[PDB]
């Protein structure tokens, strides 16, 4: 149990994911109720089942792939997955765009360069746009600049 | 962002409808434009139709039974 109770999440054992505690099973003493449980010793690995596809309800009509992956995973397994089981060929350019997510302010000249040049470099070389997945900020500009070109 | 589009329907000016009230953070929730898509379809005003098509107004679930019943009561 965490000393600092969260906002409406006071029942949280320093992680509080979905339970009165931070556990998906019985919160047994396990013969040792170690205070400040180490992530290496407390957290374990279960096989994944949260894979599949997603379709946004009414926002779009195409299908999108998604996979839930562990914190520590060899990159060979992920690459083999995306090549064989996802039908993605070897790329030619790997551009990684990152920036402010929640508090981002931009000038129109700044917006134009994303509107044009990133799309031009993406659609000629057949690059791979890799970025964070969230609904705020520069990644939203990237998403709109990639949907409007399509 | 609904009142601005209601006004922009009556302006008959596309670039003003595009230049500020479609460049900021537009809350998508595409059901907003159905009362505006109907006005654009009725007035004709055919140009706003395309503009709303770039913004994800998919016609497959936009056209309801009651929407078409209302549309057919406003013929030329």
């Amino acid at each position: 149990e965490s000393s600092k109770l969260s906002d409406a999440g006071k029942v949280v054992c320093q992680c509080g994911y979905t339970h009165e505690q931070h556990l998906e099973e019985a919160t047994k003493p396990h013969t040792f109720q170690g205070t400040q449980w180490d992530p290496k010793k407390h957290v374990q690995e279960m096989p994944t089942d949260a894979f599949g596809d997603i379709v946004f309800t009414g926002l779009s009509q195409k299908v999108k792939k998604y996979v839930r992956v562990s914190q520590d995973t060899p990159s060979s397994v992920i690459y083999h997955l995306m090549t064989q089981h996802w039908g993605l060929d070897v790329p030619n350019l790997l551009i990684s765009v990152t920036g402010g997510a929640k508090n981002f302010n931009m000038k129109p000249r700044l917006k134009s360069i994303f509107r044009r040049g990133l799309v031009k470099v993406a659609q000629t070389t057949g690059a791979w746009i890799i970025t964070g997945g969230s609904h705020t900020g520069v990644m939203k500009q990237v998403g709109e600049a990639v949907r409007d070109f399509s | 962002w609904d009142h601005q589009l209601k006004l922009a329907v009556a302006w008959n000016r596309v670039d003003i409808a595009r230049s500020e009230i479609f460049m900021d953070e537009w809350q998508w929730k595409p059901s907003d434009l159905h009362p505006t898509m109907t006005a654009a379809l009725i007035s004709n005003k055919p140009e706003f139709v395309k503009l709303f098509l770039e913004n994800g107004v998919q016609l497959k679930e936009f056209v309801t039974w009651d929407t078409l019943l209302y549309l057919y009561e406003n013929l030329d």
